């Protein structure tokens, strides 16, 4: 199906822009992720703490 | 006589540039793989505070 | 004895503008730079209240 001369090129560049920017959009999910793994071993940790300064 | 067939290929020459792929993909990711350096580092950075 | 070769730069002239990139890019950012100073006025404006 004849086209121009520089269509085609303009067609694969506008699905790598998309695979780049989804890209980062993953790595910074993952990112958020590590912060509720943070949070949780913190409460969990202050908890375990008291116990020992009680029973003391 | 006219060469049909070179009358052409002196347009397309005219009207034409030279574009490598694999340079215009290099370049693009460069600029954008600095701005998302500058946005990991600043959330790692008030996990740590 | 046509001059293919000066047809050809003819016919370019003619189906051509010219445009300066680094002065397309100046504009674009020019506007979107303004707008972006009365995004951040106003959640400073807010955290000040």
């Amino acid at each position: 199906m004849p086209v121009l001369l520089g269509i085609p090129l303009l067609l694969r560049f506008l699905g790598f822009l998309l695979v780049t920017l989804f890209g980062y959009l993953l790595t910074f999910l993952k990112k958020g992720f590590g912060k509720i793994a943070i949070a949780i071993s913190l409460f969990l940790a202050l908890i375990i703490g008291l116990n020992s300064i009680l029973v003391g | 006589d006219f060469d049909y067939e070179k009358m052409a290929n002196a347009n397309k020459g005219a009207m034409t540039e030279n574009a490598d792929e694999n340079a215009l993909q290099s370049d693009a990711k460069g600029k954008l793989d600095s701005v998302a350096t500058d946005y990991g580092a600043a959330i790692d950075g008030f996990i740590g505070d």
